Parts: structure tokens; sequence; C-alpha cells
């Protein structure tokens, strides 16, 4: 059995603008096999509202998947990816970092 | 299109 | 210039919790047209672009049979092959198959490949002449006798430079729309001081289609790439891509960095410099 643990980018479909719509994007890629847990926080509480794309496996066999959100951006409140995989010990927590 | 052919290993 | 249809199949066993999940894509270029999921309501191969859901109800019900007759062969392999390496039936196994055909500019088939792989590993493969195959282990070649003996590879063979070409052309032409685009990045540098004495610069490509791009940091005409900080191209959510990449350079000496651009939308390579 090969085990690959995710790569994790989170990010924003549009540059970030305070107080207009936008989508949150939560990319796992390089990982097998393919059960995996991902979660995007608002202030580190769950958003139910979440959507993602078909599973697919790139040209070394490992899976990638997309996770987004419709938000909108405000000053105060802080966004992050949770990712858990059997790679990982618990669960990995990424922030949007807003200008990345 | 799919393949209408695959078969078992 | 040049196109790709591309199928792709996973199929995962739940010990202990009946049907193995399986799921299905299908591809022109870098764009999801179909699907179909195990865990979905309808059953069915689903539309996911706008130009496929012209297809009528006989297409639909003709892609259906297809895709359930996969679902069918990928359940029955992965007990075959549990067999194969005597696993214990406590444990996951992954199927994974790709298959798919590329046509050039002149939308003429160019090439067909089948791959195989049990548990993230090349299991068996069609060779580049599609006449026959490269099984990973000793176990494969039971899989390459069964295929010999029942001419897969010239069945293969006939849908790969056929039917596989000539659907890709029809797609092609009924999604001119969108399938034929070619998005050039949007590009743009960000500089920060990081001290007195470095700075971080970093090139963006946005909004590019197809997610084939590269992106290099040059100093004085020389590559950077032991230097450069790289991210993975990555989806937009909107059928487009994003990259970028980043050097840590010396305060004072930004232009004498360069970043290059290469992408199938852009008539010639860019050169981006920094400029106050």
């Amino acid at each position: 059995m090969i085990q690959r643990t995710p790569k994790i980018q989170v990010y924003s479909r549009h540059p970030a603008e305070n107080g207009k719509s936008n989508f949150l994007n939560c990319y796992v890629s390089g990982f097998h096999p393919s059960d995996i847990e991902v979660d995007l926080l608002k202030n580190g509480e769950r958003i139910e509202k979440v959507e993602h794309s078909d599973l697919s496996f790139s040209k070394d066999w490992s899976f990638y998947l997309l996770y987004y959100t419709e938000f909108t951006p405000t000053e105060k409140d802080e966004y992050a990816c949770r990712v858990n995989h059997v790679t990982l010990s618990q669960p990995k927590i990424v922030k949007w970092d807003r200008d990345m | 299109l799919l393949w209408n052919g695959p078969m078992q290993v | 210039g040049s196109h790709s249809m591309r199928y792709f199949f996973t199929s995962v066993s739940r010990p202990g919790r009946g049907e193995p999940r399986f799921i299905a894509v299908g591809y022109v270029d870098d764009t999801q047209f179909v699907r179909f999921d195990s865990d979905a309501a309808s059953q069915r191969m689903e539309p996911r672009a706008p130009w496929i859901e012209q297809e009528g109800p006989e297409y639909w019900d003709g892609e259906t049979r297809k895709v359930k007759a996969h679902s069918q062969t990928h359940r029955v392999d992965l007990g075959t092959l549990r067999g194969y390496y005597n696993q214990s039936e406590a444990g996951s196994h992954t199927v994974q198959r790709m298959y798919g055909c590329d046509v050039g500019s002149d939308w003429r088939f160019l090439r067909g490949y089948h791959q195989y792989a049990y548990d993230g590993k090349d299991y068996i493969a069609l060779k580049e002449d599609l006449r026959s195959w490269t099984a990973a282990d000793m176990a494969a070649q039971t899989t390459k006798h069964k295929w010999e003996a029942a001419h897969v590879a010239e069945q293969l063979r006939a849908y790969l430079e056929g039917t596989c070409v000539e659907w890709l052309r029809r797609y092609l032409e009924n999604g001119k729309e969108t399938l034929q685009r070619t998005d050039a990045p949007k590009t743009h540098m960000t500089h920060h001081a990081v001290s007195d004495h470095e700075a971080t610069l970093r090139c963006w490509a946005l909004s590019f289609y197809p997610a084939e791009i590269t992106l290099t940091w040059q100093r004085d005409g020389e590559d950077q790439t032991q230097d450069t900080e790289l991210v993975e191209t990555r989806p937009a959510g909107d059928g487009t891509f994003q990259k970028w990449a980043a050097v840590v350079v010396p305060s004072g000496q930004e232009q004498r960095y360069t970043c290059h651009v290469q992408h199938e939308g852009l008539p010639k390579p860019l050169t981006l410099r920094w400029e106050p």
C-alpha cells in the first residue's frame, strides 16, 4: 500500500475585497488513499454550505479535490481549512492568508 | 463517449 | 492546437460496509463534462458542462449502461485482485483506470492510452503501439495473458483510434464557445521587504486555461530554480487556473531578476521585471 500525505492550499477565487462576494477554496492534492475529511472553518467553526469537485487523480495516481464556499471577507473574520487523512496523526489546520 | 469493452483483470 | 479526451475511474473496497465506492469522470482537456458517483441519488451519468446537456436521452441511457458495466467490472476486479495478492478481507483497496486519446492541431488521432493501477501503483498499461501490454509484476502477467486470449488490445485500439477521436471532434464543435478557448495568464509582480537587506518578489499568473504553464525566475538571464518557492497550479473554481513563484532577493537588486511566463495562450513568452 502506498500512502501519500495531502498538500493543502487555501485561497480565494478572486482577489479578496472586504464586503464583496467571493469563493474560499481548499485545494487538497497529492494524497493516497482517497478517503479524506475536509472542512472550511470561520473563526474555528465548521461551515456547512461547502461544495466539492468529483474525485480525480494525476499521472502519479495521487488524488485531488477542491472544496469551496461562497463568502464575503470582512476585516474581523479568520478562515482556515481543516484536513484529516490516515497519514495525519491529527487534523491539519491551514489558515487563509488573504494576500496569497 | 465511454469505451463499451472493459474486461475483468 | 492539440486536444484530449480522458475518462478517470476510481473503485474503493469497503470492508464489512457492502458495495465498493465507484466514481467516474470525463474530461475534454482540463474541462470536466460528465460524472457518475455510486454515492449520488440519480445512479445515472450526469452532465457537468453546458454543451453536453444538448445530447439526447439515447446518449444518457447509453453512457449510463456503459458506466454501470465499468462499475460491475471494477466490482469483480477488487475481488479478483484481493485473490491474486492473497490480501485479507479486513483492508480497503483501490483500483484506478484512465484511458483516452489525443488529437493534434489538425484534430487527427495523435495517441491513445489505457493505464490501470492497484493501490496507487501501475498494474497493467497499454504500450504506445496499442498492440500489447506491460504488466508490473507476476500477478499482472495473469491479467496480461487473459487480455491477449480475449484480444482486448484490438477492440480497445478500435475505440481509441475511432470512436474516441470522432466524439472528441463532435464535443469540440458543440463546445466551441468554451472548449477551443485559450485564456492567457493575467500577470503581476508583488514586492515585500523582509528586512533592510532582503525582499520577496512574487510573480502571479491568474485566469489562465489550460492548466499547463511555466513560471521561472532568472537572475542576470540565469535560472534560479534552487531558490524559487513555487506552488502547484490550482483551480480558481470558475474554469481557470492560478499559480505563483517567489524569490528572496537583496534590496537594491530587484532589477536583476526576471519572471518568465510560458503558456499556449501567449503569442510569445512574457518577461516581467519589478519597477517601483
